[PDB]
C-alpha cells in the first residue's frame, strides 16, 4: 500500500495548500489575487471610449486564461478535498460541494462560461464582469474582517457616538455662522444648503476649493471653527487605531501564557483508556472469558466514562482565559496547609507531653 | 445502533452494583466504595467531579436514567468527536492533521496522567501508521468515536 | 389580583422601553432618530430654490406624522410612568412631569402644533423648524458626552496646549517667510493677513488652492514648513483618541475584578433583620408581651440599627476601586499570623521543658 | 412622626442599659458587655466599627444625642432607602426592578451573613410575590423605608 | 499685630493668585490672554487697506487700556512679591526684579509706553506692535512645553527617522515615475522640480488642485503611490499621540501609588530635634549648665546631626520612582526570617532533649 | 612605548566617532547630511530652465568640496580601522575595505572623481548627481529601519487588512452610487474610471477639486461616503503608531529590570580561570612538575572547560526574556522548603518521644 | 561665622570621646558604643547608615576632617534649607507656603518618628502662630537654618 | 593545530580516571567523585549541568567522543570567542572597547564566583595594562582565546 499512502499525502498537500495555506503556500492565492485585481482594473478602462478597443481585445484573452485556470483548480479541489474522512466516496464529495462558497464558485465560473459561450445584448455581458470580486470576497474565511470590525466597533460605542455628535453640532453651527457672513457679499453661499455643503467639505479636511469665504468676518470665523471642529471630524480613526493596536498587544501577551496545556493531552488518555476497555490485551484472558459476571466489567467501563467526561470538561474549559489573582489563591491554600500543619504538630506536642 | 431492553437491562444490573441498597441513587459513597474495592483511590473532589458529569438534579447523585444515558452514548456523540480532534490539533503545529508516533509517543508518556509503556505500545499499533512515522490522527478519533 | 398585576408587568414593560432602553429597546430610539434626522434633511432642502415646493409638500406631510407619533409617546410615557412607586396617583403624574426634559417635549410639541395651526408671518414656522433637534439631544442622558469629553480633555490638558502653542508659532513664522518671499512676485501674497489665510489653509491640509506659492523659494519654504508643522496640526486628535482607547481598556479591566459583590448581599439582609424586629413571629410570643421591662427589646433593636449602618458604610465604599498593593497586605497579614503561631509554640515547650 | 417626649425616654431607659455608670457614653466596653449577655460574640473590631459610625466626637464613645439620632432615624432616610435600593440592583440585570424569588432565595442565603431558611421563608413571604415568581424590590424597599 | 498679619495674609493672597495660580485664580490669566490675543488680532487687520482706519481707531484705545492694566499689574506684582523671605525690603525687591522675565515685562511695557509717547516712522511704531505676545510666552514657566515636547520626540527618535525616511524616498520615486508619463502631454509637469511640488503637496494630503495629473496611465501611478505613502506621511502625529496619551497614563498611575509619604514627615522631625538641642527647656538645667564637661553636649548634638543627615538623604530618595520586584524582596525577607525561626526552635528541642 | 599607546588611543578615538558614534559624535555625521541633502537640493534646482546657471556653478564648488571631503574620510576611516585586532596590516586593511558599503563608497568616490575628469554625453553625468542619497543610505546601519517596519507590520497584519479591505469595498460602492447620479448633469462623471478617480481622490481627503458633484443627491451621498470611509482610510496610520508606541513603552520596561548581569561577570571569571590553568604560578612548583602522572592535571583543565561551558549557556540565556510567573515559582520552592523543615522537625520529635 | 580655632578644639574634644583609642577615626563600634551609654538603642545598620552620610572614603570610618565638617555646617546649607522646605511642601496642598498648626500638630505626632505631646507643644509656640491658626513654614524653615 | 594520536591518547587517560570502570562513559557519579577527592563540592545539579553541556545522547553520560571534543576544543571556537567578548562589553559603556583597571578589578572581585585578590592580580598582571589604567578587553579575549 506503498503507492496509495503516497497518493493520499499528495492529496493531502493539496488540501492543505488549497483550503488552509500557511506559511509558503500564500503565493499561490497571492497570484490568483494578481490575476482577479487585474482583470477588474481591465474592465474599468473599458468604460473609457478611448481606451475601450485595446481593453476588450486585452480582456478577452485575460479572461480566457481566468477561465481555464479557475475550472482546473475547482476540479482540483474538490478531488483533493477527499482526503478527509468526512468527505469520501461520490456522496461526500457531493457532501463537500453543498458549502456556499464552492457553490458560488461553480456559479460564477459557469455564468462566466455561459456569457463568453453566449458571445459567440452585450451590455449585460459587459456588466456580468463585476462578479469577479467575489473570488477575492471568498479570501475572507467566514467574514473575520467584519467580525474584528464590528467586535472593535462594539467596545468603543461611547466614544464614536460622542465624537460624532459634538462634529455634527460643531458643523451645524459654524455652517450657520458662516452662512450670517458670506451670504450677501459671496454668490457661493447662496442658502443655508449651500453652507452645509461648505462646513462638511471643510471640516473633513477634503477642501474642494469651489467654495470659500471672501470676507475677513467669514474667514476668521472659519478659522476658528476649523481648528474647533477638525480634531472632532478626526477622533474616530484615532480611537479605532489604538483599538486595535492594544487588542493585538493583548493577544500577543495570552500567547506566552500557554495555560491550556495539560487538559488536551489528559484528554486523548481517558478517551485512549475508556477505547481499550473493549479491545486490550488486558481483557483477552480466561479471567475475563463475562459469562458468570457480565457487571464487574461493564462497572469497570462505567468509570473510564465519568473520568472521560470530566477530562473533556476540563479541557473545553482550558479554552477561558485565567485572572491574575491566582498568585492570592496559591498563597490562600499554601498558608492555610501550612497553618493546619503548625496545628497538627501542636496537637501531638499537647498529646504526648501535655 | 438503537438501545435495546436487554442492553438496558445489563446497564440497570452494573447500576446495582454501586446502589447496593436499592435506593436508585449513586453517591460518591457508593461510586467510591466500588472503586476502592478494585484498588482504585480516587480522591473525594474526584468523586464529586464524576458525579457531577451527569447529575442534572444538582443533588450530588446518579439516577439510573443518567446511568442508562452515559452508558449508551460513551464517545460516541459529536461533541466527543469534536474536542478530541481538537486536543490532537494542539500538538499538530503544520495544520495538516497529522502528528509523528513519536510525538504522539512523548505526549501519551510525558504529559497528564501518562500512560505506560505498553498502554502507548498498543495505542501506536492500533493507529494505521504510515511508513514515514506519520499518524493520521483524524481517522483515529473516528476509531474511538463509532 | 390577576389583571391588575397584569396590566402593571405591561406598564413596566412600557417604561422600561421608554426611558431605561437596553438590548432590542433601541430599535424603538433608532426609528425615531430616523423620523427626526429625515425631517431635518428636508428642511434644508427647502432652503433652496429650485427644490422649494417638493419640499414644503414633503414636510407637511412628515410633519403631520411626527407630530401624531409624538403627541402618542408623550401620552404613554406620561401614563407608564406610574409604575414607579415615587409618580402615583394625579400628583405623582404632575412631579415626572416636571422634570426638565419633559417639559421640554411639551413645549416643542404645542409649539410646533401652534405652528401649524396658525399656518391655516411664515417665515418664522419655518425658523421654527431648527427646534427638532432638541429630539436628538434629549437621547443623551444627563449630558454624558459632554462629561467624558471634558474629563479626557482635562486629563491632557498640558500636551493639548503645547502642541496647540508650538503650532501657532510655527504657523506665524512660517506665514511670515512665506509672505517675504512671494509679496512681488504673487498677488495672492498681497499683505501679510494674506500669508496667514495661506498659512493656516495649508497648515491644517485643508489645501483650497486659491492661494500657492509661485516662486521656488517660496515653494521650499512651504514643503520644509508643512514637513515641519503639518504633525503639529494634527496631535490633538491623536491624543485624544489615544486616550479614549486607554480609558476604554482601564475599564474593561475593573469590571473584570468584580470586587463590589458581598457587601451589597449583606446590606440586603442587615436591612430585612433590623426590619423584622418589629414584626417577626420571633417577637409574637407570651415572653416577649414589652410590659414588664421595654428596654430589653430596644437595645436589641439598637443594635441591629448599629451593625445595618455598618453595612451601608461598607457598600458604598465597594465602589471605590482598590490598588494592587493588596498582595503584599494578605503576605504581610499572613507573615504575621504564622510567626505569632511559632512564638506560641516556643512558649509552650519553654513552659512545660524549660 | 414627630419625635415625642416619651419616645425619648424610652431611648433614655435603653441607653442606661449601656451606660449603666450614668458616664453619659457607651464604649466598646459597655456595648460588648450587653451584646455578649444576650449570647452574641462581636469582635473588638466590630464593636469600634459600630460605634464609629455614630461618635461625631471621634473619642470612640456614643453619646444620648447620638444614640437618640440613630434610633429616631431607623433606615427612614433617603440614603437608607437609596443605597438599599442599589443593592438590590446589583442583582437585577435586566435592570427593570424586579428580582426571581429563587434569585433572591439563593442571594440570601448563600451570600454575605447568609438568612437561615426561616428568615429567608418570612422574607418571601412578606414580599408581596407576583405570580410569575417576580418580586418588585422598590416597593420592598419602600416597605423598610416607612 | 493684628493688622500687620492681616495685611500679610493679603500679600500672599495676591502673590498665590499673581506668580502661582491654581484653581479659580486661573480666571485672572484667561482674561490677561483675551486682552492680548484680541490685540494681536487687531494688529493683523491693520495690515489690510480696507480695514486700516477703524482697526487703528479700536487698537490705540485698546493699547492704552492694554498699558494701564500692565503698568497696574507690575506694581502690584514687585510689592506682592514681598510675602517671601527671599525678597524684603529694597534690596528684596530689587531681587526680585532681576528675574529675566521680570526686566522682560518692563522693557516691553517702557517701550510701549515710548512708543505711544512719541506717536505724539511710524511704521517702526507699527512693527513694534508683534512684542505683545511674550507676555502669552511668559505664561509657559521655564518652558515646559519645550521640554515635554523635546523628551517624548527624543524617546521616539527612531521610529520617526524611519518614518520620515521612507516617507522622503516614496516621495521621490511617485515623483520620478508621475513626471515621466505626464511629460509631453500635460504642462503642469515642464520640469522635475515641477513633478516634486506636486509629489510633496499630494502626499501629505493638502491638494491645492493646480497642479494634477491628465493621463490616466499618470493617475493610476498617482492613485498607488498615494495609497503607499499618505500613510507614511501621517505617521508622525499618530506616534506622538500615542507617546503622549502613555506619558500621561503611566504619570497618572505613579500619583496612586503616594510612595514618597513618611520620609518627608520624619526630616522635618529630625531638623526639630536638631535645632532643638540648642534652645529647648530640656537643656536649661542646673545639670546642663556646660562648664566641666563640654563635650558630653556636643556629642549629642553630633549625633542629631548624623540623623538628619539620613534623614535628609532618604528624603530625597523617595522622590525617585520604585520597581514592582518589590513583593519577591518582602517574600525573600520573610522567607528568611521564618527559616531562622524554625532553625532556633530545632536548635532548641536539640539542646534540651538532645 | 608610550607614543605607540598615546597614537593607539588616538587611532581609537577616530574609529569610534567614525563607525559607532554615541552622543557628542554625531555632530560629525549630522554635518555629512547637510553636506549630502544641500547637494541633492540643488541637483533638483538644476531642472529648471530659469535657475540652470546659478545651480550649476555652485554645484561644480559643493562638489569639488565634497570630493575632497569624502576622500579624506575614506582615507582616514581606513587608516583608523587598525585598532581593532580583526584589522591589521596590510591584510586586515584589505579585509576592511571588502565590506559591501566600504566598496560602495569607493565605487561612488570614484565614479564622482571620473565623472568630472570626463567633464573637463553631459547629460549623463548630470544623471549620476543622484547617486548622493547613498551617503545616507549608509547611516543605516544593516537595515534596521527596513526591519523595524517589516516587525510591526507583520504583527499587525490582521487589522491593517481589514481597514485595506473594508476602505476597498466602501470606495467602490461610493464610487458606483455617485457616478449613478452624476452622469447626466455633470460631465465630470463621464465613465466609472472617472468616479473612481474622484472617489479615491475624494477619500483619501486629498480634495484636488478637480472633479465634484453638482447634484444635490450626489453631494448628500458623498458626504455620507465620506463620513463613513474616510476613517477607514485613516486607520492604518494610526495603527501602526499606536503599535511603534507600545512597543517602545515595553522595551523601556525591560530595561528597568536588568535581569542579564551575574551571566557576564561569571563567565569572564570562569575563561580567566582555565586560562590560568595552562599559565598560573600555582601550578609551577616541584609539585606539579606532569612527568609522573600528567592526567591529574588534564582533570583538573576537564573539570574547568566543564565548568566555562555552563556558564557561556547562562550568559547567552540572559539575553532570552522572562515572565512574570517568577513570584509563583518562588514561593513554590519556599512553601516546599518550608513544608520539608516542618517534616524534619515532625520525624525528629517523633523518633526522641515517639 | 568663620569657624574659628577655639571651635575647631572642642569638636576635637567631642570627636575622641568616640575615638578613645586615638586612632583617629570612628567606626559602627565607636558611635554606637557611644549612643548606648547614653541610652540610645541604635541598629547596626542605623549605625553604617549614619556613618556613610559623612564618610567619603568609603572605608566604613569618620575622620576628623569629616567630623569638622558636619559639625561646622549643621543644617545651615543650602540643600538643607531647600530640603526641609520641600518637605512641608508635601502636606500644603494649597500651595500657598502656610500649614495649619493643628494640621502640623497631627503630622509631627502621627507620621515617622513621632514627637511626644511635649516636642510638638514646643515647636507650635516656637513658631510665630498666626491668630487663625496658620503657620508660615518657609520662615520656619529659616529660624532652623540660621 | 591538528590533534595527534599522541595528544588524543592522553586525553584517553584522563577519560579513564573517570571512568575507572572501563565502561566508556562518566556519569554525575565518576565526575563527582574525581571533583570532591580534589577537595571540590558541587551539588547534583551543578553536576547534571556539566554533563549536559556535552552530552548529546541525553541520557546523561560523556562518551570519550564528548570528551575528546571538549578537550581538544577548548575557548578556542568562534563561540566563545565572541561571547566572552560580549560578556566584558556588557561593562564598557563608552563603546570603545576599554574598561578601566579597577573597574576590572570591582567586577572581578565582587559579582558572581569573585575572584581572590591573588586571581585578580594575576589577571591584571596578564592584561598589557596602558598608562591612564585603562584595558584593551578585546585583545585580552584573543589571549585566552588561542
Ligand atoms: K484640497
Ligand atoms: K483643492
Ligand atoms: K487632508
Ligand atoms: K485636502
Amino acid at each position: 500500500s506503498a503507492a496509495h499512502k503516497r497518493y493520499r499525502r499528495l492529496q493531502n498537500w493539496v488540501y492543505n495548500v488549497l483550503e488552509r495555506p500557511r506559511g509558503w503556500a500564500f503565493v499561490y492565492h497571492v497570484f490568483i489575487f494578481l490575476l482577479v485585481f487585474s482583470c477588474l482594473v481591465l474592465s474599468v478602462l473599458s468604460t473609457i471610449q478611448e481606451h475601450q478597443e485595446l481593453a476588450n481585445e486585452c480582456l478577452l484573452i485575460l479572461e480566457f486564461v481566468m477561465i481555464v485556470v479557475f475550472g482546473l483548480e475547482y476540479i482540483v479541489r474538490v478531488w483533493s478535498a477527499g482526503c478527509c474522512c468526512r468527505y469520501r466516496g461520490w456522496q461526500g464529495r457531493f457532501r463537500f460541494a453543498r458549502k456556499p462558497f464552492c457553490v458560488i464558485d461553480f456559479i460564477v465560473f459557469v455564468a462566466s462560461v455561459a456569457v463568453i459561450a453566449a458571445g459567440t445584448a452585450t451590455s449585460a455581458l459587459r456588466s456580468m464582469r463585476f462578479l469577479q470580486i467575489l473570488r477575492m470576497v471568498r479570501m475572507d474565511r467566514r467574514g473575520g474582517t467584519w467580525k474584528l470590525l464590528g467586535s472593535v466597533v462594539y467596545a468603543h460605542s461611547k466614544e464614536l457616538i460622542t465624537a460624532w455628535y459634538i462634529g455634527f453640532l460643531v458643523l451645524i453651527f459654524a455652517s450657520f455662522l458662516v452662512y450670517l457672513a458670506e451670504k450677501d457679499a459671496n454668490s457661493d453661499f447662496s442658502s443655508y444648503a449651500d453652507s452645509l455643503w461648505w462646513g462638511t467639505i471643510t471640516l473633513t479636511t477634503i477642501g474642494y476649493g469651489d467654495k470659500t469665504p471672501h470676507t475677513w468676518l467669514g474667514r476668521v470665523l472659519a478659522a476658528g471653527f476649523a481648528l474647533l471642529g477638525i480634531s472632532f471630524f478626526a477622533l474616530p480613526a484615532g480611537i479605532l487605531g489604538s483599538g486595535f493596536a492594544l487588542k493585538v498587544q493583548e493577544q500577543h501577551r495570552q500567547k506566552h501564557f500557554e495555560k491550556r496545556r495539560m487538559p488536551a493531552a489528559n484528554l486523548i488518555q481517558a478517551a485512549w483508556r475508556l477505547y481499550s476497555t473493549d479491545m486490550s490485551r488486558a481483557y483477552l484472558t480466561a479471567t475475563w472469558y463475562d459469562d458468570i459476571m457480565p457487571a464487574v466489567k461493564t462497572v469497570i467501563r462505567s468509570i473510564r466514562i465519568l473520568k472521560f467526561l470530566v477530562a473533556k470538561r476540563k479541557f473545553k474549559e482550558t479554552l477561558r482565559p485565567y485572572d491574575v489573582k491566582d498568585v492570592i489563591e496559591q498563597y490562600s491554600a499554601g498558608h492555610l496547609d501550612m497553618l493546619g500543619r503548625i496545628k497538627s504538630l501542636q496537637t501531638r506536642v499537647d498529646q504526648i507531653v501535655g | 445502533d438503537q438501545l435495546t431492553e436487554e442492553q438496558i437491562a445489563e446497564f440497570k444490573e452494573a447500576f446495582s452494583l454501586f446502589d447496593k441498597d436499592g435506593d436508585g441513587t449513586i453517591t460518591t459513597k457508593e461510586l467510591g466504595t466500588v472503586m476502592r474495592s478494585l484498588g482504585q483511590n480516587p480522591t473525594e473532589a474526584e468523586l464529586q467531579d464524576m458525579i457531577n458529569e451527569v447529575d442534572a438534579d444538582g443533588n450530588g447523585t446518579i439516577d439510573f436514567p443518567e446511568f442508562l444515558t452515559m452508558m449508551a452514548r460513551k464517545m460516541k456523540d459529536t461533541d466527543s468527536e469534536e474536542e478530541i480532534r481538537e486536543a490532537f490539533r494542539v500538538f499538530d503545529k503544520d495544520g495538516n492533521g497529522y502528528i509523528s508516533a513519536a510525538e504522539l509517543r512523548h505526549v501519551m508518556t510525558n504529559l497528564g496522567e501518562k500512560l505506560t509503556d505498553e498502554e502507548v505500545d498498543e495505542m501506536i499499533r492500533e493507529a494505521d501508521i504510515d511508513g514515514d512515522g506519520q499518524v493520521n490522527y483524524e481517522e483515529f478519533v473516528q476509531m474511538m468515536t463509532a
